[PDB]
């Protein structure tokens, strides 16, 4: 029967109370509709983005990044890249758009989406086994240990985007996490007069829908 | 197989990105103040021809200042006061089976570009200055009266990567060659001076290096064709008693 | 661990947050007449978290609201006139003078011992929303200040310490918190990827896109 | 549930708050209907009032500004009077009416009309070419540059006032404006005993609407 | 910019705000009487801006709040005496006598360290409208004060620090808002063109009407 109790009198910082308005008798602006309107920080984060897969030790610039490599020459049973699926802590999507979003909070699970497209000659054709390796398992080091798990064979020829939804993608605050790698199966063929290099670009989403739990600030900039 | 374009110019092309899912619309559709739209200033007006090269970074152009010296659209701006317009861009670049290469067209919204020393001035010829295509740079830039330029980061400070979330069309030389942007306005203001703001700059960045053998063709020609659509103006004649 | 679903990432509650923004000191007595009063221009790309958050949209358009606190040091109760000047009033130049007498700058008064001052601004502008980023010039001449425009502006909070004839010899300190309200968003926009070197440029340096590892085919 | 929140213990100075009456059981005199009762500032506004256009820099007297001189002798091309559409800081309607008004506000925007009477001789008659610009437009430099732009032929034989509803008046806070500028066409034709010299008049209004929006107090009379 | 419509110019919420009419000071002990306590007659024609406001109408019908902001300088609660005389009822000359212990003057008991002292005065006055300008004289033989009436006069305001037997040597400071409720105005009038030289005159020195410029034909 009173308001004076303890614990209301104070300046909560989170208040989500009402408070008298500095000038009444003032006509605001009334909004106007302006093209895309956002709803959600969710929606930003289900947009594809460029991940820089290729990213080596000594990188002469900063464009070849995000373009993995392949060629003519190499061996039939070669690896052409790998991936450790955490993204919000493995360094390929620590700065995608993804991971941004990500950063701001410090609870979050879903499915991602990763896309290959084999940007190249049109005249280029060969197979690649994108091998899954589940959460708890170790990255297959053959080809072989690889095509027993579940893998896509991706014939450049007839596709050029292999689309990939990965589940269990978790926060995970070593650490338990998928990888995605990928291998040669019959090398890049092309007809005379065409060039002996060619690139394969890669996306990420954040798929269907994710769900993110808790406020926290970014490790980034820096106050 | 083609579909012929027709306006008063013909462009025979032959999948259209709205800009947001809105399509260039009139004002009117919602004394003091009256608009007098302009109905004759939509047609192709094709910019120049900038050639792909195999050393070539990534090139941009300032709108709506591109188009300040294109016939009727040109002499509006500097009669008119106020005036809105959406645009439709076709970037189509030509180039055969023996030519590898990746290109993100990309319509940004109100891109402010810093300097390239921090803490200083740059005129406004350094960003806009008719039609040209300006050039993105590899590494730094030191010419204190230019804009920052360092493709990476995209002249903005915000990675390269990133600048998916703006409507965009992927022309990978492998498959498609044509990339249709239909750009709504978009402005916090019903309508603008048009040498003041630049409302948007469109940007055109190879992401993998042109390739093309030997002794085949060394350039690949990339034409913009910009058509201004639903344009609007202020009445310049007294109103009624 | 389990999925569940989200409502924690929407665009009112992302930006709508209490964050200190400002805090200052002032001496009531002193040879110095700027010491004597604060000033203090309404922005927010003072604080570099907060500015980053709000960067990631265009347009913006929002009513903040404005708590300050208020704690003074060296006997009988103080009171401080926590004047709000708008876009286009007059301001102080010097402490006493008639912009503190104005009667169209809406001003707090309060005193020491009570639950903290407070105050919701509505949406000034004529505007139709707040543009954080404007790719413009001041004149159609095109030689005046770059990426300015006068129609994101906000006004100043002027405060003082009312007093007598002749002032006591204490000093404030002021902190002034700082929160969006009904928030509304359009136009999203990719991250930062910079550290700013200026509080009202876009300037930068260039810095690598990301961290390196030993090989493209060893991960850890 | 409280009423000891943070902002809820101070004095706004602004307050809509109700406060106790200082003498209750006192009956106040009922009002009385008197003429002329006032809803708006605005209905002050949308009075005409006579506007100084001349106002040159060495004034004999303070009668004179009312007056556009217009004589028998001048050329037939040659400009009779320049204004600068800018009700708010034109020095000219600064402190009409309409003027006093506008700059107790800080945004204000609609449409002016402008009447101009020709208080003269009854036996005289000539031409004039009121001419208009535009916002963005330069003011004409010749009456041949004048008519190419949007002109009325004002018959002063036939007609003895001119209404002209100007559109696009707004703040402005050089400066984009309007110009009215007014030319002699056919120059004043008299019959015998009539004066060489007769004099134009002008108004001003608030046409049919203006909107105003947040208070400022006047930079005129100082405290 | 827009176009829109506006409800910022009704009378009401034009003439009705919050400004400081006076401000003084007093000691409760000293060698002077007339300063041990503070004096006002309810007048709105001694601050300049608010007095021109008014002025644009002739005739008016408001009852105004008034509110105290009170300071005190050298340790125990002070209490305040805020009485309000209304027209025609006794007036103290010193400082304790029995004009401050009459029972028909509303008298505020206001001490410090609360929210500031507040009530509202209704509409007094005999007449149905009180009247800026009077154009005649208070006889019909016309030879005395010329533009003067008493029916639209207000009380006095006296306030006086509440003491014991002997007073503390403290020192107040007093300022005074006064706000327009419920006004009604008939008869609008040109706003005022000269610099005022009297607080109850309307005497003036000639003025040009308006700056010049070079030519009539000059205008940039």
């Amino acid at each position: 029967p009173t308001m004076n109790t303890p614990g209301s009198t104070q300046f909560l910082t989170s208040d989500d109370f009402q408070s008298p308005c500095a000038l009444p008798q003032f006509d605001v602006t009334p909004s106007m509709n302006i093209p895309g309107e956002v709803k959600n920080l969710m929606e930003i984060a289900e947009v594809d983005s460029v991940v820089p897969v290729n990213n080596v030790q000594d990188t002469t610039d900063q464009m070849e990044m995000f373009r993995i490599p392949v060629t003519i020459n190499a061996p039939l049973q070669q690896q052409v890249f790998g991936l450790r699926l955490q993204p919000g802590l493995d360094s390929v999507f620590k700065h995608t758009l993804l991971g941004e979003i990500l950063n701001y909070y410090a609870h979050w699970s879903g499915s991602m989406k990763l896309t290959f497209v084999f940007c190249g000659s049109a005249m280029a054709t060969g197979k690649f086994l994108i091998a899954y390796s589940p959460p708890g398992a170790n990255p297959p080091k053959t080809r072989k240990d690889a095509m027993l798990g579940t893998h896509i064979i991706w014939d450049i020829g007839l596709q050029s985007s292999c689309v990939l939804c990965v589940p269990w993608i978790s926060q995970t605050h070593y650490t338990s996490a998928g990888y995605v790698t990928c291998w040669y199966q019959t090398g890049m063929i092309v007809p005379p007069g065409t060039p002996n290099s060619s690139s394969i670009m890669c996306f990420a989403s954040a798929c269907n829908d994710f769900s993110v739990r808790m406020l926290r600030d970014t490790p980034f900039i820096s106050q | 197989r083609s579909i012929t374009l027709g306006n008063s110019t013909i462009t025979t092309q032959e999948n259209v990105v709205v800009g947001y899912g809105r399509w260039p619309t009139y004002l009117r559709d919602d004394e003091d103040q009256p608009t007098q739209p302009d109905v004759a200033t939509c047609r192709f007006y094709t910019l120049d021809s900038i050639k792909w090269e195999k050393g070539s970074v990534g090139w941009w152009w300032k709108f709506p200042e591109a188009l300040s010296d294109m016939g009727l659209f040109g002499q509006n701006m500097q009669y008119h006061y106020l005036g809105r317009a959406g645009y439709t861009i076709h970037v189509q670049c030509n180039a055969s089976k023996f030519h590898q290469g990746c290109l993100l067209v990309v319509c940004v919204p109100e891109a402010e570009m810093g300097g390239a020393v921090v803490g200083q001035a740059f005129s406004a010829t350094a960003m806009a200055n008719g039609d040209k295509a300006y050039e993105f740079t590899s590494a730094t830039q030191s010419d204190q009266t230019k804009v920052q330029t360092a493709i990476h980061n995209a002249g903005m400070g915000v990675g390269v990567g990133n600048l998916t979330i703006y409507p965009h069309q992927w022309i990978n030389l492998r498959t498609n060659n044509s990339a249709t942007i239909v750009m709504p306005y978009i402005n916090s203001v019903p309508m603008d001076n048009m040498f003041r703001h630049y409302n948007f700059t469109l940007m055109v960045i190879p992401f993998v290096k042109l390739d093309y053998a030997d002794t085949a063709s060394t350039y690949v020609p990339i034409t913009v064709t910009v058509a201004p659509m639903c344009a609007e103006y202020n009445g310049l004649r007294l109103a009624q008693a | 661990k389990n999925y569940h679903s989200r409502s924690e990432s929407t665009v009112e509650n992302f930006l709508g947050r209490s964050a200190c923004v400002y805090m200052e000191e002032y001496k009531t007595t002193d040879n110095d007449v700027n010491k004597k009063f604060v000033a203090w221009p309404i922005n927010t790309k003072q604080m570099v978290q907060m500015r980053r958050k709000l960067e990631m949209f265009t347009y913006l358009r929002f009513d903040m609201e404005v708590t300050f606190v208020i704690t003074s040091r060296q006997m009988p109760v103080l009171t401080h006139q926590i004047m709000y000047v708008p876009p286009g009033g007059p301001i102080p130049a010097k402490v006493d003078d008639y912009a503190w007498q104005t009667s169209t700058n809406p001003s707090i008064f309060w005193t020491e011992g009570n639950a903290p001052a407070r105050m919701s601004i509505p949406f000034i502008s004529i505007g139709n929303a707040y543009s954080n980023f404007y790719d413009g010039w001041s004149n159609f001449d095109q030689r005046g200040s770059y990426g300015y425009n006068t129609l994101n502006n906000l006004g100043h909070i002027y405060v003082r310490h009312v007093s007598g004839s002749s002032p006591h010899p204490i000093t404030s300190t002021i902190r002034v918190y700082f929160k969006p309200k009904h928030t509304r968003a359009w136009v999203p926009r990719p991250p930062r990827l910079c550290q700013y070197k200026k509080a009202f440029s876009v300037d930068f340096t260039p810095t690598p896109i990301t961290d390196t590892r030993k090989d493209i085919n060893t991960v850890t």
